[PDB]
DNA sequence: AAAC
DNA sequence: AAAC
DNA sequence: AAAC
DNA sequence: AAAC
């Protein structure tokens, strides 16, 4: 058969292991790692997450250069909790004009088509959101976020966010 | 004994129209009477 | 027993096919045809030049350079092949460079690299000779190496590196132009007669760096002619240039219908007319497909290097036709230019060149074969083209960056018998 | 209806056995069978997983002949352990100027779009990878990589890679 | 919206009871029913799988008159254990120049895009397979492969096999 | 061929004579067609060559002597360009005055030149020998491929 | 000062074929002999 | 020596057809004889 | 080198 | 090498 | 079989 | 009904 050579996912050709060890969840959701600007890939084979009624997340800084109000952010991410936190996942937007370490007040949420199961996450979606600042001198940032009544736990996994901003070419052997 | 070579009749390919040749002859068949 | 002493001069049909492929700015033989002393060559080299799919609808055309030149065995083998020659029949046979364990490793050479690994000197040498007489900067130093397993896969299996086309900064005066010259006075008086002389010599230096770095220009520079066997130089028969270009794909789907694919087919055609071979030789056709230096980053050289003083706005005569070669850095001329990188430029120079503009709209912007950061590196690195800076310009495909399939029509009139006079004992 | 001729992982021909049996999962992921160079299709109706903190992986080769930096590797498999070992899966790209036995010290993963059910893990997914080797000597191996706290188990499955250096053709009744 | 015109399985108009009821796992894979030549749709409300390790199948014979060896085999199935096996499924390859009844020694192996859920299966996949025997007399044969340490059980379901030796029109409203 | 040694003689055979079916007609044609450009998503940039050739065979009245059967057959063929052929001078070692030189006198009176399979190819069977004419090689130019080529699907050229 | 518009140059857009000119006049690089 | 460039062949590419010069001379071929 |  |  |  |  010939190969699909289409993705909804383009994960960076580089990773980076969370140099974090616990996060406590919060309504002020913590930020896992400082933000990186385009794209990002982030592996952690294990997270102790402590008890706690918020969320976490993992978050890419939005490149504002090439001036298009709405651009497509995409999500890659394979996550396991040792337990079942019943916990709901989406994409955040939101802006900070300063290195953010937690979820500002302001953001929005956006669904993933992801599978849940049982403690186990998946997905690979993308969404078009309004990547520029709506306030001028913010940056704006957009993040993999997970939200429960946390138990203390452990997770495993990697989540890759992507800003569509260029495309990536591969080979097409017939071309 | 063959020789020169002339497929190359330029042109885009027309659909088989007839497979009746160029000339004909005498009558072939006989059904009764005449049939559409 | 009497044997077939003669034969008589008939044409030989030594046409062939070309299947072809390349990077940017480097130069690559697509076609060699060996050539006994006495012979006529002539060829007609027809085909099409394509360039790989590109990401947007075409915005330049590239240039089209094919060359064909002669080189003589004597000036690969020198005293060897002489005596080879004289040595008739039992000659000792001749030398075989070595090439690196790869199919495309000799690529350069326009041929498939031997099991054995090697192939014949003069193939090897004769490239080298072509490149260093015609394709180097002049100041640049030969590329001297002995045999094709010296160079890198890059040069191995896509040719050398050449040079860009002219631009300010892409051909500044040669590295060590001198920006002054001192005259050893005495103390307390100057010989107004050694002054003279002084700038007399100086006259004849500054001749050789601009225009003379090369014997055979010293020569013509005094009236003289120096033959092609004077400095060993191969002999440039044929030269053809042309600008390849092509038509635009529109997409139609629900998501490409507003793109569009550059496709760039062009018909082209290298005739070498008849040539008479004075020595046993091989006849080298290469190619070389290059875009001009558009830089997303470059500026007006007024624009980016402060404050105007008279002599840089004004234009006076007087001041840009006496005073030294100026030398400026590759800031001056670009956005994230090396200020540590220098060059020479003639004054005035910026009254004299108009740079290309790329609005800031298309810096990254992908399809667009523009150079997006300013060389850096030496002079050298940055005069000798990068075919990576084009990467992102073309679909990704197998066959590099352009492809070309051509039909060499060829025809030697040689005086060797008949296949059959060959294979008949009597 | 018509007849999809488009797939996102086409399987080599012929599968092989894994010859080994038993694992002890760890940081430096053993390699389970030595390499093959571009597509191999590995399966193994019991493998036994021995506690473990770290992973194993099944790799291929990557061809580097055909100058194209980047390349579509895609993967296909169904494993199912014993017990659910809440395990996180991936992609993983290494490079080892030497046949690797292990997962050296550096690589880089990529998110796939599995489904996870209990100790079930199924995939079929392609990724773009930059195929050529990053340091000059050596060679790229790209894997399919489970990695948890392993407790003793065992497994099941097949697993499957192929570099998309060329295309496969199918017959297409209407052409 | 439009109507979706294409599939990866189209199954047979017409569809077959299982006329066995018991089926005991082995390595020699029993073929569940006599293969049919290129698409048969097997269903049995009630199958009795007896302790066994090794696997079970469903059989279609290739049709070898088109001369064109890669042709795409699709297979479509909902399965149900009444207890979960914990067991991998695959499509299997395999020659054989007399009608089989088991699997024989050698045989390919390549993985579907299904989704386990318990004792659960349901699958719609198709695999561009080497179809004319890779020896002279043989006859070659592609099944829907299922493999566990199977405990005395039961299952329910159906297992759809079709060799695209050609299409299937179907009505188009708008032609 | 016997009908062959007579034709040497001056003299002629029929068709009888050694039992030869009678060539009537014989048509040769190069065929070609055009590109279809791809226009999604994904296959922009993208050809598949369509090869259409209109094509006429003639054979002018004939008449029939004997009772009998008239064939007419077709072959479709492609130059044989391999993706690996080399050129004799360029794979086979050290190069001899013999080889080099174009001496009239040598190529005009020396035996037929037994080569292997490995001088004119990258993965030639050195063990699978042929004899070609002395000088052959400037009687002849093979036809060039780059490496690039080389196993890239969709170009009729002989791979190994 | 100013006056007619023209770009209604009539014609499907040609890619651009080369930044030097109309009409050219002295040489203006010196790099030490010939360079192609 | 080399001079006017002319790739400016104005036309649609054509696929290339007979790997066969354009003057031919004496025969090259003995294979014991006619071989089509 | 008063040369097939 | 747009050269007394 | 580009043949005394 | 390509017919004394």
């Amino acid at each position: 058969m010939f190969q699909t050579f289409i993705s909804r996912h383009n994960s960076n050709f580089f990773s980076d292991k969370l140099v974090l060890t616990s996060v406590t969840p919060a309504s002020s959701a913590p930020v896992l790692q400082t933000p990186k600007a385009t794209s990002s890939t982030l592996y952690f084979d294990s997270l102790t997450v402590n008890a706690g009624n918020g969320g976490f997340l993992h978050c890419i800084q939005m490149d504002t250069s090439v001036n298009a109000a709405n651009q497509v952010v995409s999500v890659g991410a394979d996550i396991a909790f040792d337990a079942d936190p019943k916990f709901f996942a989406c994409l955040v937007r939101f802006e900070s004009s300063s290195v953010p370490t937690t979820l500002p007040t302001a953001y929005d949420v956006y669904p993933l088509n992801g599978r849940h199961d049982g403690g186990y996450y998946t997905v690979k979606d993308c969404v078009t959101i309004d990547v520029l600042p709506r306030t001028p001198g913010n940056n704006v940032y957009v993040g993999f976020m997970v939200w429960s009544n946390f138990t203390a736990t452990k997770c495993r996994g990697l989540v890759s966010l992507n800003q569509v901003i260029k495309e990536i070419i591969c080979l097409q052997p017939l071309k | 004994k063959g020789k020169k070579r002339s497929g190359a009749r330029p042109g885009r390919p027309q659909p088989l129209r007839g497979t009746k040749g160029k000339r004909k002859g005498a009558r072939l068949w006989y059904v009764g009477g005449q049939q559409f | 027993s009497n044997i077939q002493t003669g034969a008589e001069r008939m044409p030989h049909d030594l046409s062939h096919l070309g299947f072809l492929a390349g990077q940017i700015g480097r130069l690559i033989t697509i076609s060699t045809t060996p050539v006994i002393a006495g012979d006529s060559f002539e060829m007609d080299a027809v085909g099409a030049l394509r360039l790989s799919p590109l990401r947007r609808g075409l915005a330049i055309d590239s240039t089209v350079d094919i060359f064909t030149f002669y080189v003589p065995h004597r000036h690969v083998y020198g005293e060897q092949w002489i005596k080879f020659m004289k040595d008739g029949v039992n000659a000792t046979p001749l030398p075989t460079v070595n090439t690196t364990g790869y199919i495309d490793h000799a690529a350069f050479l326009g041929t498939i690299n031997p099991d054995t690994n090697k192939i014949p000197k003069h193939l090897f040498q004769g490239y080298l000779n072509i490149y260093n007489n015609y394709f180097k900067a002049p100041w640049m130093p030969d590329r001297t190496e002995a045999n094709p397993n010296e160079l890198n896969q890059d040069d191995a299996r896509y040719g050398f590196r050449c040079c860009h086309l002219k631009n300010i900064w892409t051909a500044p005066l040669p590295p060590e132009t001198e920006l002054s010259r001192q005259m050893t006075t005495s103390t307390t008086s100057i010989d107004i007669m050694g002054l003279q002389a002084a700038y007399a010599n100086l006259h004849t230096d500054q001749e050789r760096d601009y225009f003379m770095q090369r014997y055979r220009d010293v020569i013509s520079s005094f009236g003289g002619k120096t033959s092609y066997d004077a400095d060993n130089r191969p002999l440039l028969v044929m030269r053809s240039n042309l600008w390849a270009s092509g038509y635009d794909v529109d997409g139609t789907d629900q998501t490409s219908l507003g793109q569009f694919s550059g496709r760039v087919q062009q018909t082209y055609k290298h005739s070498v007319p008849r040539f008479f071979v004075p020595e046993h030789g091989t006849m080298f056709t290469l190619a070389l497909v290059r875009f001009p230096p558009t830089a997303t980053k470059e500026i007006q050289y007024l624009n980016a290097k402060g404050a105007l003083t008279y002599t840089d706005i004004a234009g006076d005569p007087v001041l840009y036709g006496n005073l030294p070669p100026r030398e400026i850095s590759m800031k001056d001329v670009f956005r994230s230019g090396d200020s540590s990188k220098k060059f020479k430029i003639a004054e005035g120079q910026w009254y004299r060149y108009a740079p290309s503009y790329v609005s800031p709209a298309y810096h990254l912007l992908e399809g667009f074969p523009f150079i997006q950061e300013p060389p850096s590196g030496d002079l050298q690195e940055r005069v000798l083209i990068r075919h990576h800076d084009y990467d992102q310009c073309f679909q990704s495909v197998q066959l590099l960056q352009w492809n070309s399939q051509v039909k060499f029509n060829v025809t030697v009139y040689r005086n060797l018998p008949t296949t059959r006079d060959s294979i008949m004992t009597s």
